[PDB]
């Protein structure tokens, strides 16, 4: 049961309860997606109506984000009401309703919703894509919930069970002074959650490499790469990702985005070039590989990745720090790729 | 009248030993003489659903006992139709006279209740 | 469609005459309303035609 | 189509195809569904099953051949296919398996697997097959309490109710010499399969007649069957029609083509010369429609299956057809009959000169067990060529004007007005 | 300018003009598809309508169908009236209007209903996915129309331009007088038309092994198998389709359909698993390939797969036939592998 | 009456140099009569559009002329309501007022008129 | 929805008189309609009163 919590003379704060129960964790396609779209709904003792009506006359409101990773539930709230937003928190965890006519009336409706956003989207249909081609089940698992693998009500509930324990998540706060925080947590039904396991994964994950899978698609095409990283080797990576993302190479102008998603026990990265006409996806694609492959860095953009990963400050305990001062040089050595779009005018794994 | 208030009143009643003697007796005699077991409806069955309430429960019904209900009712009108009442053995058994709706109604009045009392919530600064 | 459901006249004929969707069971109680229509009718009627030769 | 049928005991029937490729033998009973009971119902459909059962088609195939068995209301074929030359195998399975196989396919291990096969088949059928399904609760609620009422396929009572014993004695009273008749279709000759007949002997169930019953007689009904959880309305609607050998068996067909099948999704087929194509197409009353003139020995039914998803529009696609039928009485036009000619010509040349064999087959057999010989397509020809106006309306004032009506629908058919209403179509006003 | 027929003294006749037109040589996905659904439309002289109200009279219909290698457009009618349904073939590839208005208000809705019908059958899907991964341009092309490509009017006229010539095309009659039929094509317009190049390739195509794609899809699930075959190894993997659907393979229960089909360059076997529930679907392509690795066949298929493949009558093109007398076992090695449906709880091709 | 059969009248005139020059200085007067070009209306836009002819057409017609046809009637009914006329400069000119819908409902008519004969063919046996 | 559209009566007077889509280029001509109905209104009050003194 970690609380952790940074202080200020503000007026507004930040309460947050991280659990480790994101897509890679879902026993069943999507279950993490409408759990996540679940929480804020009616407790035993209160309901959803009077929670936000109450909330709003505090000055607060509620929000719970679905990650690959994580699931967590936030508020932003007046400082002096700690104790409020604490327990409503916790009461989420302990004791939410699960009635069925809600999930048929909120909560499938709100998943139908960002699913239908999501699917406009072709970049996340690549990163969901590139996720699962590496990971064949791990965070491998689709984030959001799309119907294909039926999920009852019992399967969400089991999924609760299995993933809202003491030992399976952190507690933290932002404007808010860590001595009452403790109090307020301890003094919650947080304490009184059964203490299970925790899932998070200390050895590195099984990866996959030479992969590639292909979506038709109406709309823009995408052809995007993804990379399995070590626990040691994502420094490299973090820098790579910036630089290819920034002014000091000339090939950032030829691709969408580019990241590199961190986690305790290795990372993905991931490039993606997204363009209206397949043709110019390309020649990115092509050019960005070849490029990559006559591999080059030597590290001029070390105090750029530095700054940019500094502006990141909500992750109150994010990877490893220090490691850009080490390696400079880089070459692309195996990869996935994906091609999303205009399939049968994009570029096979097989001629990059 | 809602069904809260029928309740409060009802339990009251079920739960006074000298109350319950008292009226539950008249009260299944009652439902004998009222006959619509032997159209074969179940009391819930006769409910007015024309009003928000009985909508949202009658939404939130299971699908099975939804069809079952729709079943009932069906057989109900022909059966009046003809002037004719059902054979015994498809009359409805007190046993089977069950409140099936009744706790969505419930949850549906609560709810009601709660959202009207926070619409006018009055502030003490 | 149909004549009757396509006209301007003939589909109000068709809605509260025709087509209309009557519940499988209602009673001969429910006739009183026909019934009252008729009296309007023969009280309008005869009333005209005896305006006709009164002072 | 050329017929050559002859005797000795056993009824041997053959039809030669010199550009066939293949050949078909087999044989064909004069007993279907409709013979029957409801409690046994689904006992054809079954031994259909067991002729095709996993361990006797490897058998044939080992031997280069195929299995074919149909089931009908009033017949039930047997047939095995192989190359031209490879004929002389073929009757010895045939032989094999229905003179010498009374308990090898009747084992405990193959029935009950059988058994439980023919059983999920018909329950998916009853449970996705609509417009079939519909098809075949119209001949029930029609024919109802008559024999052409059971379904084809039997009903999922009495279908797990049946034990071997039910076979036995369905096979003990129609699997006999004087209910069948051997076929041979494809390019083998008529005097040379009958030498192969010769060559064997026995009479092993034989001398017995098959039983008899009452006559079909149809009832104007309905049966509904609402399930507001499909996306459409399947109905099928229907007068008595006529049986085979009836005066008019072609002048009803000749009826049917008039109005035709209509797909609302392929270009041609909206552009078809059928009048009632003009009331239907403006607010699309449906997706597709068929008009049909189902005969069998002792009855027929005339009428039309439809599909759609306006389920809001459903008593004008009934209008409209209804009001399509009453012109056959009174205002057919020269011109439709004589587009309904080249039609009629066009379908049983298709149906009757299709290049497969074993489609030859139960043709050949279940016509000659009724007429005692197929019939020639050449006089078909000259019967639908002489067809009048008159003779259409005559046959329309007597099986359509003001008749009753047989219906079933299943899904979204809350639209489908009662049964008045709807009978109340089938004539028009007049002075 | 191929013209074959094969008389017999019926009441119905049977004319085809096969065009290498199929989806193989489309130019961009599902111009194939346009092309087919135009036939029968408008032609510079006669109206669909005219053609239909015309053809009824007389005794026949049209209609024309799409193949992974033609585009057939083929008529039934009353024998003695050939020479009509002969010139009316001869319009369509001649002067066909190609009229804006019909490309909106006919074709492209029945395009639509082609693709909507077909996008249902998950083994439709899986069969675009093995044709796509085994070759990837050619053969490989889809064969239906879904707007992921652009097409427009020109291109359908291109297309058109490109496919209908006197060295592409096939005229068939099936019973009919072949002395006459040779004589109508000449008067028609079919040899009006201008001489162009039989687009069909001598030599084999290129082909890929050992590749996967993964389709999720909300339905039954499926697993899929193809294995490109030469054009003297067909014979031996057309008896292996019909023993894996005989009564003579245990695993043919196993199996909902398996076939080879068949192209003058060579084909593709195609092996489709089935089912409501995807354990089902895991547990059986996993014993197909793992019994199938055991090289056997024996050949007790042989005579079986002669009358099988003899119930080709109406077909006047048939490829080699005397290879079946020989080839006594199989094996199996690389293959190409598809999933499609529950893909997060399907086989991998890894695994297989 | 049928665009067909005036398409058939003023062609023959239009084909006759007699009849071309006494009549169509006649009609040149009657169009700048008429006005509408002073309201910036070309004569295709005038034709009444409610009857099956003229929705075939107009469905069939390019967007980028429906658009512009969809202004010229939209700033005709503005003028209009003001009592004016549009500036000078804003006129329709006689080149611009080109018969844009005409080919449309003449291929709508056509097909029509066959569908007629078509649905009433007669068979001589 | 708002009253006037929703309720039985209202929504016959909001279809007919308030939100009738009216062609915003017809002119004075258009008003001789209104002006009829004005003219039955006068007829018909006018008359029911001196009925009353009438023989
Ligand atoms: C002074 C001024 C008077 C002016 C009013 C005149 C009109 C009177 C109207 C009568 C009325 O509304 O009574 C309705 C009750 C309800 O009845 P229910 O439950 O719906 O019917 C079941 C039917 O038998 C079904 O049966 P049915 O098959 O429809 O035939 C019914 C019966 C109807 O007779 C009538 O005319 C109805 C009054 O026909 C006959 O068999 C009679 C043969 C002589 O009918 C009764 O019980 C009547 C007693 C009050
Ligand atoms: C006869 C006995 C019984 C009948 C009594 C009732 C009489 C009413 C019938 C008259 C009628 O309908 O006339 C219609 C014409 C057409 O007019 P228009 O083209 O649409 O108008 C443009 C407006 O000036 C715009 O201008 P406006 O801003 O709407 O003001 C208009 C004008 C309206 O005057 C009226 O009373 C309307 C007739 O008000 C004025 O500035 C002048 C006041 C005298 O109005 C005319 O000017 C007549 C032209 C011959
Ligand atoms: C709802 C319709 C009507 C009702 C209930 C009604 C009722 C009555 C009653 C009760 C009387 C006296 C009956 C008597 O004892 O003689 C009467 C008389 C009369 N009514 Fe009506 N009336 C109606 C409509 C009409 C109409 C529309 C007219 C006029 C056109 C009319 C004209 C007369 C006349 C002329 C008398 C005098 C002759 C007589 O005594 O019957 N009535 N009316
Ligand atoms: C008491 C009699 C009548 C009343 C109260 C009446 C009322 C109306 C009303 C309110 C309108 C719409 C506004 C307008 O155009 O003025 C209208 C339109 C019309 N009325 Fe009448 N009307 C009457 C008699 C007639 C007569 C006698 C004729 C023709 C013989 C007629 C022909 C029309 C037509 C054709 C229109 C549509 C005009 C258009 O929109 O271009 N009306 N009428
Ligand atoms: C709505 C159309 C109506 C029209 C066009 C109309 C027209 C006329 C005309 C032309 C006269 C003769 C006027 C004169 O020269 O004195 C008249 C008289 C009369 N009308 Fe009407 N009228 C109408 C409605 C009514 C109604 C509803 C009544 C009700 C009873 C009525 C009652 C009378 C009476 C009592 C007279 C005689 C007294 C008089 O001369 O004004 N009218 N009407
Ligand atoms: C203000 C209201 C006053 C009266 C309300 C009463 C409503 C009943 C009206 C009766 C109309 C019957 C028409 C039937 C019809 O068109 O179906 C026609 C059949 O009509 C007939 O058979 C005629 C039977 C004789 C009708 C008796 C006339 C009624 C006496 C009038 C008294 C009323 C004041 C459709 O027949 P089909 O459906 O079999 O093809
Ligand atoms: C107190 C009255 C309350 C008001 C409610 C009015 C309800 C009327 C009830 C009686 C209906 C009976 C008459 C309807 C006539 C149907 C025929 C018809 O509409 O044909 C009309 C033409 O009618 C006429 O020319 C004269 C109508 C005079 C009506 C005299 C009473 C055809 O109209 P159509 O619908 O086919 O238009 C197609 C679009 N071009
Ligand atoms: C020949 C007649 C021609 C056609 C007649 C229709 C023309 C309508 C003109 C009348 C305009 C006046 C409408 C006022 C009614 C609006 C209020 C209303 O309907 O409230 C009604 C109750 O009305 C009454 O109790 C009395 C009816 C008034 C009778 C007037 C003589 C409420 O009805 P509500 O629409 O709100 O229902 C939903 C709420 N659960
Ligand atoms: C407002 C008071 C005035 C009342 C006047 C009474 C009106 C009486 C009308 C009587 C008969 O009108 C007549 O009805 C019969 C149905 O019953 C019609 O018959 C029609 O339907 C019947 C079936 O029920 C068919 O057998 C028949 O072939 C068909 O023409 C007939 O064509 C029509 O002409």
């Amino acid at each position: 049961l970690t609380v952790s919590a940074r202080d200020a003379p503000t007026k507004i704060s930040t309460l947050a309860v991280k659990v480790h129960g994101g897509s890679r964790y879902a026993t069943k396609d999507g279950v993490a997606h409408l759990l996540n779209r679940f929480n804020f709904q009616n407790t035993n003792t209160r309901s959803a109506l009077k929670l936000v009506r109450e909330s709003e006359l505090l000055g607060g409101t509620f929000k719970s984000t679905l990650d690959r990773e994580y699931i967590t539930l936030k508020a932003t709230f007046l400082k002096d009401d700690l104790p409020y937003y604490v327990n409503a928190l916790a009461d989420v965890l302990y004791k939410t309703a699960f009635k069925p006519h809600e999930l048929t009336e909120s909560v499938l409706p709100a998943a139908r919703y960002d699913y239908a956003v999501a699917e406009q989207c072709p970049v996340k249909s690549a990163e969901d894509q590139l996720y699962a081609i590496t990971f064949r089940k791990g965070l491998g698992n689709p984030l959001l919930y799309d119907g294909v693998e039926r999920v009852s009500l019992q399967d969400i509930k089991d999924f609760a069970d299995k993933v809202y324990t003491k030992e399976n998540l952190e507690v933290s706060g932002e404007n808010v002074v860590e001595a009452d925080l403790k109090r307020f947590v301890d003094e919650s039904l947080l304490s009184t959650l059964p203490a299970g396991k925790s899932l998070v994964s200390k050895s590195e994950p099984k990866f996959f490499l030479g992969e590639e899978n292909r979506v038709r698609f109406i709309g823009d095409s995408v052809a995007a790469i993804g990379i399995p990283v070590n626990k040691a080797s994502l420094a490299q990576y973090e820098v790579l990702a910036n630089y290819l993302t920034s002014a000091l190479s000339e090939l950032s102008g030829l691709i969408s985005s580019a990241k590199l998603d961190k986690f305790t026990d290795g990372g993905l990265f991931t490039l993606f070039v997204r363009d209206q006409d397949s043709a110019v996806v390309s020649s990115n694609i092509k050019k960005i590989v070849a490029d990559l492959k006559k591999g080059k860095d030597l590290s001029p953009a070390i105090n750029y990745t530095k700054l940019k990963n500094a502006v990141q400050n909500e992750s109150v305990s994010s990877p490893i720090e220090l490691n850009f001062d080490a390696v400079k040089d880089f070459k692309l050595g195996k990869f996935n790729y994906v091609a999303v779009g205009d399939v049968s005018n994009l570029p096979y794994l097989d001629e990059l | 009248q809602s069904f809260t208030s029928i309740a409060r009143i009802g339990d009251y009643i079920l739960k006074s030993p000298v109350l319950s003697k008292l009226c539950v007796p008249v009260a299944n005699q009652f439902i004998n003489l009222a006959g619509y077991k032997k159209l074969g409806l179940k009391f819930d069955d006769l409910i007015a659903e024309e009003n928000p309430i009985m909508q949202t429960a009658l939404r939130r019904l299971p699908e099975d006992e939804s069809y079952a209900r729709a079943y009932r009712i069906i057989r109900a009108h022909q059966t009046e139709l003809t002037h004719h009442l059902l054979p015994r053995n498809e009359w409805i058994k007190a046993q089977e006279d069950v409140p099936y709706l009744l706790p969505y109604i419930l949850e549906a009045e609560a709810a009601a209740k709660e959202k009207d009392e926070l619409d006018n919530i009055e502030v003490s600064k | 469609m149909a004549f009757r459901k396509s006209n301007v006249y003939l589909s109000l004929v068709n809605s509260y005459i025709i087509d209309s969707p009557q519940p499988s069971s209602i009673n001969y109680w429910w006739n009183m309303g026909s019934l009252l229509g008729l009296c309007l009718v023969i009280q309008i009627v005869t009333g005209i035609f005896m305006a006709m030769h009164y002072s | 189509a050329e017929v050559t049928q002859l005797s000795n005991g056993i009824v041997v029937a053959t039809e030669h195809n010199p550009s066939a490729h293949t050949a078909s033998v087999g044989v064909v009973f004069g007993s279907g569904a409709a013979n029957e009971n409801p409690y046994n119902n689904g006992v054809s459909n079954l031994w259909k099953n067991i002729f095709l059962s996993k361990e006797n088609s490897a058998v044939a195939a080992k031997e280069g051949l195929a299995l074919s068995s149909n089931i009908s209301r009033d017949f039930q074929s047997y047939i095995v296919s192989s190359l031209p030359g490879s004929t002389d195998k073929s009757l010895d399975f045939l032989n094999q398996s229905f003179i010498q196989q009374k308990a090898n396919l009747l084992s405990s291990s193959n029935f009950e697997a059988t058994k439980k096969s023919v059983l999920k088949q018909v329950q998916d059928f009853e449970d996705n097959d609509h417009p079939n399904r519909v098809l075949e609760h119209l001949h029930s609620t029609a024919f109802q309490n008559t024999p052409l009422s059971l379904p084809t396929r039997g009903t999922l009572e009495s279908l797990e109710n049946l034990v071997v014993a039910d076979l036995e004695s369905f096979a003990n009273n129609h699997f006999l010499n004087s209910n069948a008749v051997v076929v041979g279709t494809g390019n083998i000759k008529h005097e040379d399969l009958v030498n192969s007949i010769e060559s064997k002997n026995l009479s092993l169930q034989t001398g017995t007649k098959p039983v008899l019953k009452k006559k079909a007689a149809f009832l104007g009904s309905e049966v509904r069957l609402r399930d507001d959880t499909l996306p459409k309305a399947w109905i099928s609607l229907a007068v008595e029609g006529e049986p085979v050998n009836s005066p008019n068996y072609f002048v009803a067909k000749l009826a049917a083509q008039i109005f035709g099948s209509y797909n609302a999704f392929e270009p041609a087929s909206r552009l078809q010369g059928i009048k009632l194509l003009d009331n239907i197409q403006e607010y699309q009353l449906c997706d597709n429609f068929n008009h049909f003139s189902l005969s069998y020995k002792d009855s027929g039914l005339w009428g039309f299956s439809t599909a759609t998803r306006n389920v809001t529009m459903i008593d004008d696609l009934i209008h409209f057809t209804l009001k399509q039928w009453n012109r056959l009485t009174i205002s057919v036009t020269d011109t439709e009959v004589e587009r309904a000619k080249s039609l009629l010509k066009l379908q049983l040349g298709q149906l009757y000169e299709s290049g497969n064999p074993v489609n030859d087959a139960n043709l050949l057999g279940a016509e000659v067990l009724i007429k005692g010989s197929k019939l020639s397509l050449g006089e078909a020809f000259k019967k639908i060529d002489a067809i009048t106006v008159k003779d259409v309306k005559a046959w329309a004032g007597k099986r359509l004007w003001d008749q009753d009506i047989a219906i079933a629908g299943t899904g979204q058919i809350e639209g489908l007005l009662d049964y008045m209403r709807i009978r109340s179509d089938m004539s028009m006003m007049r002075w």
